């Protein structure tokens, strides 16, 4: 409770030397990129005045055509995270940077007498050209040094299955522009994977249902765990994940591949799925693809190319190129190769750059105890991870918005990582750290970055290239060229083993938290996991069949014992899941993540094996718990007969025969309450639920943009999550194998808004532009408006929801004290709500006002693509489309005329301003029934 | 220290956009940096205790902590460059800055004053060219001349301009 | 919610026990009537 | 609901208005077996007056509810009875049914 | 009275900061970064033959001098330069008479043969005594419009 | 009762300081005990005026003994019901915004929401059932003053009973002021728990938009209210020796009006 007769004397500090580019009060977007798995995503970040505020996709980048990921969106909080490392630590004791260079260059001179024998490095699957080129200088200045690449989720099998089927290593580039039939076994390709944004848009661009569409992608998915690809999957099949490895062997025998030698008979329903898929891939041969996820063994990815090249997809859909990353022979096998070298004391200088393997170890590779058997073990990470607890040195991280580096996306399009801000704490990124090891410490990151690109630029001048490389970000001059392949057969000649019986633990990365490197990110943790709306919890998902067998509920706490190691995990029954198998999420139980992901339980990394690192059939469940919180946001996961108001579904079998087959013909509803005219801009939105794969990137995009506060798990279980936009899974019918549909629910900006007539002080009123205006300051916290809101979109700041993972909201001694590091990630044109103030999806008025005012200043009108809401230009699939409804040539008023257009709860005349499109899901004739 | 009297500085012919450059282009009318003040005071009255605070801000990297006199509550989201573009001169909100040795509030920023011109802009809207002319006294017929400038500028109605989203975004 | 509702009966009985002790817990002149009204009806009978 | 209740509050106006009507036609022609006490005629007048207030309490609250949240299933009643000339009989209910016999 | 959201945990276009050494909340741009709208490598955005800092300057103004731009130049010259170079360009501004190496008037043979590049170079980077402008103009259209008006001030000595 | 008040002022000091979210109210159900107890506590107070005011219309005499023990029961059931709409708001300090006042910013309360009619029903119900209760006391506080025989106690009631004096004309002005106030507190409490009824019936919710809420919330307030009148009079009849005034016929008739409701 703050009170004063006068607000304090707010100061106005100008610059000391204002840059020629900073106009105070204007976004000034930059062009950088983010190493997700070594591959770039090509960002375009809002740099208000030196500091970044909001991360957006660079529309010129191939890995993100203007829309970002879920992790990639919330990585503006990972930077403005008060738990980020602020100074190097020598043996736990905080120390200076120049003290590290004194003891790092002294180790190089001790690693020079010996010909660089103990200078092992544990970076994680880097594709950066300037980091590769400094890896080259480090391995020739020290010839015996080795560089082990270990990413816990990266292409360990797909890169070892590419050279298992082709000889040398290749880097496949799947293209879904021309792909009528996708059959991706365990393929979570619309996932946080490096190609996840493009493979979500190129797959959505095939299922753009319009007034006259007749051909749509099919996407047969075959996956044990329900995933964000299974939403767009039209025939998803819950498989054990031990049958996938011989479910592709069955498809590679229907399609004619010579020596597959399939085995382990499939099923009555898994076989009917593999005949209908193969009979669908033999048709439209040139326009099809057979994807394979990462969980599968390398012999399956070898068959993924044995079928793709058999259907003639090479050169058309699947394109093999030079490997973008430096060495694809690293990963689980390179981590064990180094750990066996850290044992017996061969390693003397171990620079673990960003891998964090003390946490990410498969629990068979004993990296935790192999560490400290070395004399000097460095680390350069933005968080003091579980390695920094055990390593000697720990250099600060220099998060990618503060580091002068580069990336190389898929297909090789390098993007110069562009530091928006100078590092909040002295950064010393992976390039500024190898400069210490190479012997050039005082040479900054930007100096080596151009000292490498001046060599790689032979065409024309440099400042006409370097600044053009910095402006677009995309250099697109190092495009990974194609490579002729051979597909040497006989790789599947080895017979499949005897099928093992027992419950199977399938290891999966968490959609939101990929591999635990972002566990302290409160935004992508509060964000509900896609199918199970849990927020702050890692669970053991089971199908309803394989939990009624064990007598398990949605709240018990089982003890997953897989090959001797027990984990004591919760349980959450997931209807779409597969029989006799559980899944796990990678990256939750972190002893030293920070203050956010510090004790979110169930570290699933301590159950792997490094021989069965993605799925294994030796699990014993044996429940040892009774009750757990398991804060999930949704509540009821069933369409309780309320179709026509929730996500309406159909099929293309009955859409070509009747376009308006789910648009109910209703007369003009009588409305006593007047009628207002909006002759200005009529701001409306048209969501296409056919392509909403629950990526949850729009959930974080509304958090990064609208200063939405994180809530603790203790208050999300109470149903007090602040999320102006939410995606709703609904699980229609047949709880063993249910179809799942999304209706992304936000504030419909109702013209006859019932939530407005019910505010006593008249806080929430409508607009002359046509959108419900929530006024956070006139809100006295009556909270009645939500009770009148039919959709329950309005969220209420019950307690002082602000910096909540860093200060528990149930206190009030610090509720007026704000974290100074967090005050920068907040949008400078959205109100940071106090407690007792309701909020809702305001169509991003912070973007409508700043653009209308720029239009009225210039005496012109708003262009159709000028006002993109935060959730519209972040959705990879481009489901959300926002724009003027009065502008007749707009992509919304030409999108609200589709035969699938409907509004939620039209039985009560709210005149919702968002109008969802139905989910037409292209069922096969000979596979449905 | 020194205080920066506007009356002495504008009297040198400074057209009010020398400093405050971000007006008429951005939402926030900027305060000039140390380089602007040191643009002249590097040799105008350097080595004087009245101006030794921009030198203390120029040698040291610290920026000047100007006390804000027009202090809106940060949930209101004022926007210059649309009042300056729709013919609302620098007076009538800031008062005669040319006669201000120390800047003080003249209009108390009530929201009964912001809505008073949003509900009725014709009482204060002036020509676009005479916006940075602080000697502008409204004519005896301010209405039916400001009424005529409303259609000339297409300034929106009292229904579109006072609806909780203009301010309070 | 419990410590406010069950405490609301405190604010009810804090005032209701003050009213009993300070003020007449039952009307006096209205009970002076219905006594004058009972004798007025007993007068005829 | 309260559609059968807005009749009940109007069943009590007719039987009380008719009670004063029938007691007057019987007293104007001198047919009553008892002279109407002027204080108990004031009781029938207080009942008649209190039930024009209850009738206006049940008809308006039936409208104030359906008008406020205009769910198009409850709306067609007051929607058809407020347009096309039925609003003339609607504004009579507000003024000639309540406000005129409430002030009188 | 209640200051609930009067001061919010976010950095508006200008207000003090409690994290950085010079409390600014407006951090300096990193030295060699290029924004999305600010490329500045051609003869237009910088007055050099191909954008090279070791270039040869531009003799004619690159942008097309439309008649509505000279009134934008004469209005922008009257704002920035006229306070210290004089309204008519003869270096007799009210502040110019008080600078010790007094601003050089135009209409002298040294500044007529001086190319539009220098007139733009000092308008963006300043001189040995004139502090750098271009963070005040901040727009290439008005940056060359000022040079256009000074190009037409010299049309009547 | 005072230790119950220290729990009241501490559950309020914890609510004002920590927040309105220490109540377990979710986002679907944002209205929990704070409004269940508001409608309940104000519902209790409605059958204290049906005894004191609505029965004065019917000139009935089983209301005289139970008059003040129910009329004073209303006020203290409004003093505990008039706090929840002032405290269930997330920002209680800005509860003056629900009042119409020229306030240097052109905002006024809405006057389309029943939380804005509540602050006009609760505030009227308070300052009318207080005045009609203080009206019913000036003759009694004149009886307490004349029978006190204790200076500074006779002065206390002599100050509350302003100058009552009895009076032939002062009693006629009282009989018309008490009849009209009874004739005004009959449509008041028929509307106060009808306006409180309308903060559910103006919402489009399925269980809330039931149109018969006004003549059923009022019927519920008279129902729960007489229960509280009986709960507070069986002890006042037994412990306080008022067997000669609150006779069993009062409970026989209160049990019937509690049944007719
Ligand atoms: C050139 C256009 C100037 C700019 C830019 C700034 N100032 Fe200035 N200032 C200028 C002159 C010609 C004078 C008077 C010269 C003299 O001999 O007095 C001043 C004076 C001041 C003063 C002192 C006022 C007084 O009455 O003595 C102060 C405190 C001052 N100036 C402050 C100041 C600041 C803060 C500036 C940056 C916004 C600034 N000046 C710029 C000329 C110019
Ligand atoms: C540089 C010499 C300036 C000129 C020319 C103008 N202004 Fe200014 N202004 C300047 C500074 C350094 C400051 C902050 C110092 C202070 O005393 O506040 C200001 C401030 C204002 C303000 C108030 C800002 C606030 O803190 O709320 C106003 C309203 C203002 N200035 C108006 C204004 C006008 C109308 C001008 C043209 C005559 C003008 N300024 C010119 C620097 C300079
Ligand atoms: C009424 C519509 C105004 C007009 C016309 C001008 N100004 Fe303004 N000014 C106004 C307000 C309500 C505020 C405070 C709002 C806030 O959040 O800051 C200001 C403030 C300034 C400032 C300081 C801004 C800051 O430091 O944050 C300056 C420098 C300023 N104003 C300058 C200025 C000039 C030069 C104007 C004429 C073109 C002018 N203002 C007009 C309200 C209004
Ligand atoms: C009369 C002198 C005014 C005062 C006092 C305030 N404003 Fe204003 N404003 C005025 C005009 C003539 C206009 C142009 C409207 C148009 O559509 O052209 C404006 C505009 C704004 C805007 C932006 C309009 C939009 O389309 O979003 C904003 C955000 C705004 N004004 C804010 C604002 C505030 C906060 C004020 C009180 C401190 C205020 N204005 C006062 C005229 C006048
Ligand atoms: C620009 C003309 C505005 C419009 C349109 C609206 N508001 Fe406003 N508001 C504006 C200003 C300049 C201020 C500051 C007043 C002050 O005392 O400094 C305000 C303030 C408020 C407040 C007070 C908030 C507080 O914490 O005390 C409220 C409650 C408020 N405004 C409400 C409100 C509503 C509901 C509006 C749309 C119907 C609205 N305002 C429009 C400027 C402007
Ligand atoms: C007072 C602060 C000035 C302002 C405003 C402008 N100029 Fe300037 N200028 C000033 C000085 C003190 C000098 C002398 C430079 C030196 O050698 O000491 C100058 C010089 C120039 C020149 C000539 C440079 C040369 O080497 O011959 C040019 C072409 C020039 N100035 C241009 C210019 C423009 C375009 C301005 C408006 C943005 C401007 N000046 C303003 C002082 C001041
Ligand atoms: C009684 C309800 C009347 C509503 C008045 C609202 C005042 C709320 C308030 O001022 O709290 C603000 C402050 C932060 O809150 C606080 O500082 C704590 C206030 C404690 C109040 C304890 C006493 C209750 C009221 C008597
Ligand atoms: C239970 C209550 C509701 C009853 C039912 C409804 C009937 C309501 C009848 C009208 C009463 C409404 C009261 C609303 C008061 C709002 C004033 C306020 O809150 O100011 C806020 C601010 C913190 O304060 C300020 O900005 C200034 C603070 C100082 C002045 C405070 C004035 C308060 C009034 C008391 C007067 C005391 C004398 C003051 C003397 C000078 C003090 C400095
Ligand atoms: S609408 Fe939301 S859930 Fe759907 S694709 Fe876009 S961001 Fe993802
Ligand atoms: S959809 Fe909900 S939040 Fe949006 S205007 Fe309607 S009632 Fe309000
Ligand atoms: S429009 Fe913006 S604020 Fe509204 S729901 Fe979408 S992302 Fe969130
Ligand atoms: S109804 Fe009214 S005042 Fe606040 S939270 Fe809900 S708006």
């Amino acid at each position: 409770c703050q009170f004063a007769l006068k607000q304090p004397q707010e100061k106005i500090v100008p610059y000391v030397r204002q840059p020629e580019e900073i106009i105070h009060g204007r976004p000034l977007f930059f062009a950088t990129a983010v190493t997700f798995a070594g591959f770039g995503v090509g960002l375009l970040v809002e740099s208000h005045e030196g500091r970044p505020t909001k991360i957006e996709g660079n529309p010129d980048h191939p890995a993100s055509l203007g829309s970002t990921d879920l992790i990639t969106q919330a990585m503006i909080l990972t930077m403005y995270d008060p738990d980020r490392s602020q100074a190097p630590t020598n043996a736990g004791q905080e120390t200076t940077w120049d003290a590290f260079v004194a003891a790092a260059t002294a180790a190089m001179q001790a690693q020079t007498a010996k010909q660089g024998a103990g200078l092992r490095v544990l970076s994680g699957s880097l594709t950066s050209p300037t980091l590769i080129a400094q890896k080259q200088q480090l391995l020739t200045q020290f010839p015996q040094a080795k560089w082990y690449e270990y990413e816990p989720v990266g292409r360990d099998n797909a890169n070892a299955g590419a050279r298992l089927a082709f000889g040398a290593d290749v880097h496949t580039i799947y293209r879904l522009d021309t792909a009528k039939v996708i059959v991706g076994f365990d393929a979570d390709f619309t996932a946080p994977s490096p190609t996840g944004v493009r493979m979500a848009r190129q797959l959505a661009d095939g299922r753009r249902i319009r007034k006259g569409t007749k051909e749509v992608n099919r996407l047969y998915l075959a996956e044990s765990t329900p995933s964000i690809t299974g939403l767009l999957a039209d025939h998803r099949l819950p498989v054990r994940s031990s049958q996938i490895e011989h479910l592709v062997r069955a498809l590679a025998t229907l399609v004619g591949v010579p020596n597959v030698a399939a085995g382990a008979p499939l099923s009555d329903t898994e076989k009917k799925w593999v005949e209908a898929a193969a009979k669908d891939l033999q048709a439209n041969r040139g326009a099809c693809v057979v994807l394979v996820g990462e969980s599968q063994p390398p012999v399956v990815h070898a068959l993924g190319h044995a079928i793709n090249a058999q259907l003639g997809n090479v050169g058309s859909t699947v394109v093999y190129t030079e490997p973008v990353e430096d060495d694809p022979s690293g990963g689980i096998a390179a981590l064990s190769a180094l750990t066996q070298e850290m044992n017996a004391g061969t390693v003397e200088v171990l620079l673990m750059i960003e891998s964090n393997p003390v946490y990410n170890a498969p629990a068979d590779i004993p990296f935790a105890e192999a560490l400290a058997k070395v004399p000097l073990s460095m680390h350069v990470g933005l968080y003091r991870d579980e390695t920094a607890q055990q390593s000697v040195w720990h250099i600060n991280g220099a998060h990618f918005l503060e580091a002068w580096g580069d990336v190389r996306a898929f297909d090789g399009t390098t993007t110069i990582v562009q530091p928006l801000i100078a590092p909040l704490y002295n950064g010393k990124s992976a390039i500024e750290v190898l400069n210490v090891l190479l012997g050039k410490p005082q040479e900054t990151g930007y100096q080596t970055l151009t000292a490498y690109w001046q060599t790689q630029d032979a065409s024309g001048n440099f400042r006409v290239f370097w600044n053009t490389a910095l402006h677009d970000g995309v250099i697109t001059a190092t495009q990974a060229r194609s490579r002729q392949v051979t597909l040497q057969q006989g790789f599947a000649d080895a017979a499949p083993p005897a099928p093992t019986q027992g419950l199977e633990i399938v290891f999966r990365p968490d959609p939101s938290l990929w591999d635990g490197a972002f566990a302290n990110n409160a935004w992508l943790q509060e964000t509900p996991k896609p199918y199970t709306k849990l927020t702050w919890d890692n669970v053991a998902l089971m199908s309803v069949r394989t939990a009624n067998a064990l007598g398990l509920k949605n709240g018990d706490v089982v003890r997953l014992t897989y090959q001797g190691r027990s984990v004591d995990a919760p349980v959450w029954v997931q209807p779409g899941h597969a029989d006799d198998s559980v899944t796990v999420h990678f990256g939750f139980g972190r002893t030293a993540a920070g203050r956010v992901g510090n004790n979110v339980g169930f570290n699933a990394y301590r159950l792997r094996t490094s021989a069965t690192p993605w799925f294994g059939v030796g699990l014993e469940v044996a429940k040892v718990g009774e009750n757990y919180k398991l804060a999930s946001t949704q509540g009821h996961f069933l369409m309780e007969g309320r179709k026509k108001d929730l996500v309406r579904y159909g099929t293309l079998a009955e859409y070509v025969e009747d376009e308006k087959f789910l648009q109910v013909e209703k007369e003009e509803p009588i409305s006593l309450i007047g009628e207002y005219e909006y002759n200005g801009y009529k701001w409306g939105m048209s969501i296409d639920l056919n392509v909403c794969n629950s990526c949850n990137a729009c959930v974080v995009a509304c958090q990064s943009e609208n200063n939405i506060p994180v809530v603790g798990k203790d208050e999300v279980w109470l149903g007090r999550e602040m999320h102006w936009i939410r995606i709703d899974q609904y699980y229609v019918g047949d709880e063993h194998t249910p179809n799942v549909y999304n209706m992304v629910m936000l504030c419909q900006q109702c013209e006859h808004a019932p939530c407005e007539i019910v505010c006593p002080v008249a806080a929430t009123v409508h607009d002359a532009e046509g959108l419900n205006n929530m006024v956070y300051n006139r809100c006295v916290g009556t909270k009645y408006c939500s009770n009148n809101c039919p959709y329950k979109v309005r969220r209420f700041n019950f307690l002082q929801y602000q910096d909540v993972p860093y200060r528990s909201p149930i206190d009030a001694s610090t509720e007026n004290d704000s974290i100074p590091v967090l005050k920068m990630m907040r949008n400078p044109d959205v109100t940071v709500r106090a407690r007792g103030v309701m909020e809702k999806c305001t169509f991003c008025v912070q973007r409508i006002n700043e653009a209308r005012i720029q239009a009225r200043t210039e005496n012109r009108r708003i262009a159709d693509g000028e006002i993109m809401t935060a959730c519209q230009q972040v959705c990879p699939t481009q489901a959300i489309v926002f724009g003027d409804l009065n502008d007749p040539q707009a992509r919304v008023v030409d999108l609200k005329e589709q035969p699938l257009k409907y509004t939620s709860l039209d039985k009560l005349n709210t005149k919702p301003r968002v109008s969802y499109l139905a989910k037409i899901k292209n069922l096969n004739p000979d596979l449905a029934e | 220290g020194g205080g920066f009297n506007h009356q002495l500085h504008v009297a040198l012919g400074m057209d009010c956009r020398y400093c405050h450059t971000a007006v008429e282009v951005s939402a926030h009318a900027n305060i000039p940096p140390t380089e602007t003040c040191m643009g002249c005071h590097s040799q105008i009255i350097s080595r004087s205790e009245k101006v030794a605070f921009v030198w203390q801000s120029w040698e040291t990297g610290t920026s000047i902590q100007w006390n804000k006199v027009h202090d809106l509550p940060k949930f209101v989201y004022f926007n210059h460059s649309i009042h300056v573009a729709k013919g609302v001169g620098c007076s009538t909100c800031h008062g005669r800055i040319d006669q201000m040795r120390v800047v003080y509030k003249t209009q108390p920023l009530f929201m009964s004053w912001c809505l008073d011109c949003h509900r009725n802009p014709e009482k204060y809207v002036r020509p676009r060219e005479e916006v940075f002319n602080m000697a502008w006294t409204p004519p005896p017929n301010q209405l039916e001349v400001g009424r005529r400038l409303v259609q000339e500028y297409e300034i929106r109605s009292s229904w579109e301009l006072t609806n909780c989203a203009i301010c309070h975004r | 919610d419990i410590s406010l509702y069950a405490g609301s009966f405190g604010w009810f009985f804090f005032l209701f026990f003050l009213f009993i002790r300070l003020l007449p817990a039952i009307s006096i002149f209205e009970v002076r009537d219905l006594v004058h009204k009972t004798e007025t009806e007993k007068a005829l009978a | 609901s309260m559609y059968p209740v807005t009749y009940i509050a109007s069943m009590l106006i007719l039987t009380f208005g008719g009670g004063i009507i029938a007691l007057a036609v019987l007293k104007s022609r001198n047919l009553l077996p008892f002279g109407i006490p002027v204080d108990r005629l004031h009781d029938l007048g207080k009942f008649l007056f209190a039930f024009v207030a209850v009738w206006a309490y049940v008809n308006f609250s039936e409208y104030l509810i359906i008008w406020s949240g205009n769910v198009p299933e409850l709306t067609p009643w007051h929607g058809h009875r407020s347009a096309g000339g039925w609003e003339i009989l609607g504004i009579v209910m507000i003024f000639g049914h309540f406000l005129l016999p409430f002030m009188l | 009275c209640h200051l609930e959201m009067y001061d919010q945990a976010k950095y508006k276009p200008q207000q003090a900061s409690e994290i950085f050494a010079d409390g600014a909340s407006a951090r300096p741009l990193v030295e060699h970064t290029v924004a999305r709208g600010r490329l500045r490598i051609d003869a237009t955005s910088t007055g050099r033959v191909d954008g090279d800092p070791n270039g040869a300057y531009v003799t004619t103004i690159p942008i097309r001098i439309t008649p509505e731009l000279l009134e934008r130049g004469a209005q922008r010259y009257r704002i920035y330069c006229a306070v210290c170079h004089g309204v008519n360009g003869n270096g007799r501004g009210q502040v110019g008479l008080l600078l010790n190496p007094r601003p050089p008037s135009f209409y002298d043979q040294r500044l007529l043969d001086m190319p539009d590049g220098e007139y733009y170079d000092v308008l963006v980077n300043g001189r040995r005594t004139m502090y750098p402008y271009g963070y005040r103009v901040q727009s290439i259209s008005d940056r060359w419009a000022i040079v256009a008006h000074i190009r037409e001030l010299q049309k009547n000595p | 009762a005072a230790l119950g008040l220290l729990m009241y002022l501490f559950s309020l000091a914890v609510l004002f300081t920590v927040g309105v979210g220490v109540w377990g109210i979710n986002i679907p159900v944002a209205w929990g005990f704070d409004i269940i107890n508001f409608v309940w506590w104000i519902g209790i107070g409605h059958a204290g005026t049906l005894i004191s005011a609505i029965l004065l219309l019917f000139r009935q005499d089983w209301r005289t003994s139970i008059n003040r023990a129910a009329e004073a029961m209303t006020i203290f059931a409004v003093a505990c019901a008039g706090i929840y709409p002032l405290v269930h708001t997330g920002r209680p300090w800005l509860d003056y915004w629900m009042l119409p006042y020229p306030g240097t910013l052109g905002m006024w309360p809405q006057f389309r929401s029943a939380l804005e009619w509540d602050v006009f029903a609760i505030s009227t119900y308070a300052t009318v059932s207080i005045l009609f209760w203080y009206l019913g006391l000036i003759p009694d506080l004149a009886s307490l003053r004349d029978r006190a025989t204790n200076i500074w106690v006779k002065r206390f009631y002599g100050f509350l009973a302003l100058g009552w004096r009895g009076g032939a004309r002062d009693w006629n002005r009282y009989e018309v002021a008490s009849l009209i106030l009874a004739g005004l507190s009959t449509p008041l409490v028929l509307s106060v728990h009808s306006i409180i009824s309308l903060d559910f019936a103006i919402s489009q919710l399925p269980g809330w938009h039931v149109t018969v809420f006004p003549p059923y919330f009022v019927a519920g307030a008279v129902y729960c209210g007489f229960a509280m009148v009986i709960l507070l009079l069986v002890p006042l009849r037994r412990w306080y020796k008022l067997h000669d005034l609150i006779t069993i016929k009062h409970f026989d008739l209160m049990g019937k009006v509690m049944l007719a409701s």
